[PDB]
């Protein structure tokens, strides 16, 4: 299962 | 080794005047690929490409889905933010590409986690073996680095690689059970190809082999033979296995006396072929 | 500036023996950025039914992808993936050699 996203670069 | 690892590969692409940036992501384990998605499908959704992951229920798939569907608006805030920080222009087109998991050793626990990214395929920032920083590649990746920093990003990714990452691999070993516990050894021959004159070409071939790391070597007792040798790159052939083939020009009137050696997960022993008329 | 040029290699799944069904493939790898045009020809036409893989990537950030389609080889017919790239300046060809 892909991660959650992050924050923005 | 019975060690496995499970990564995820994503490319955006911007596209100025028509519309967002394209999103696609593929998953795969060792060398299998298990998922797809593609934000220009007419329906976009992850979807099955390995027999083992269609016994997933809807509830996965949807939720997958949505953390694509997400990523593709994040990615795309991304896009925009690097865009100004080269000082580059709104007409042109720019790829930001990321790769992220996770290797695991026997005993199922995590040996090393990645999380970096390229943009227009140059490294721009990755996070480092101790899942706690970041190496910037320059000056405008130092201006990520420290949104990244600030907002202890590296927190949440240590998070899925070491809880998650890991957890999800050992369930995909489970639902793959033999298709990925098991290496498929070489089907392997040498042939014969005369430049027709005083002198020919042996090719040794290696097919329908999985994982793809092999060793195609030709060498005189020990000692290696590369005169001339043509090694192709590995490739697959369609089916999830690969291919391989190496070749070397020998005097060919007789000099038969040169052999190829084979190495592979899949084989007991290495192997040492010969041609056979 | 940070482009790189397709390498291509075109070739059976299957060993080929004449009439009987195989698959041909053309790998395309090494290039980017991911824009690419391939297409697989048979004496010169362009073949209608022809899929490929998801796009991914390699460690070095380079892209590729595997196009096929179902063939059954003749003594007689020959077989050729065309490529076009941002870096190419006009389509690349290459043919199909069952021995390679």
């Amino acid at each position: 299962r892909p991660q959650v996203p992050l924050r923005p670069m | 080794m019975g060690s496995h690892s499970m990564r995820y590969f994503y490319t955006s692409v911007s596209r100025p005047g028509r519309g967002e940036p394209r999103f696609i992501s593929v998953g795969y384990v060792d060398d299998t690929q298990f998922v797809r998605f593609d934000s220009d499908a007419a329906s976009p959704r992850e979807e099955p490409r390995a027999p083992w992951i269609e016994q997933e229920g809807p509830e996965y798939w949807d939720r997958n889905t949505q953390i694509y569907k997400a990523q593709a608006q994040t990615d795309r805030e991304s896009l925009r933010n690097l865009r100004g920080y080269y000082n580059q222009s709104e007409a042109g087109s720019h790829t930001l590409q990321s790769m992220y998991g996770c290797d695991v050793g026997p005993d199922g626990r995590l040996l090393r986690g990645h999380n970096q990214y390229a943009y227009d395929g140059k490294d721009y920032i990755a996070l480092n073996e101790d899942l706690r920083s970041w190496t910037a590649a320059d000056t405008a990746a130092q201006i990520s680095q420290r949104k990244l920093e600030a907002a202890r990003v590296a927190e949440q990714l240590r998070a899925y690689l070491e809880g998650e990452c890991v957890e999800w691999l050992r369930r995909y070993l489970e639902n793959g059970k033999d298709k990925l516990e098991r290496a498929d050894p070489p089907k392997t021959h040498v042939t014969h190809h005369p430049i027709s004159d005083h002198e020919a070409t042996l090719r040794c071939w290696a097919l329908g082999f999985y994982p793809a790391e092999i060793t195609l070597t030709w060498q005189r007792d020990g000692e290696d033979q590369t005169q001339d040798t043509e090694l192709v790159e590995t490739r697959p052939a369609g089916d999830r296995t690969f291919q391989k083939w190496t070749a070397v020009v020998v005097p060919s009137g007789e000099e038969q006396r040169y052999t190829c050696h084979v190495q592979h997960e899949g084989l007991p022993k290495p192997l040492t072929l010969r041609w056979e008329p | 500036m940070i482009q790189r040029t397709p390498k291509i290699q075109v070739y059976s799944r299957h060993p080929a023996e004449n009439g009987k069904s195989n698959f041909l493939n053309c790998y395309v790898s090494g290039f980017h950025p991911s824009d690419i045009e391939v297409d697989l020809l048979k004496n010169g036409e362009r073949i209608e039914k022809v899929e490929h893989s998801d796009l991914s990537f390699s460690k070095d950030w380079s892209f590729y992808l595997l196009y096929y389609t179902e063939f059954t080889p003749t003594e007689k017919d020959e077989y050729a993936c065309r490529v076009n790239h941002v870096t190419l300046s006009q389509p690349k060809i290459v043919k199909w050699d069952r021995d390679m």
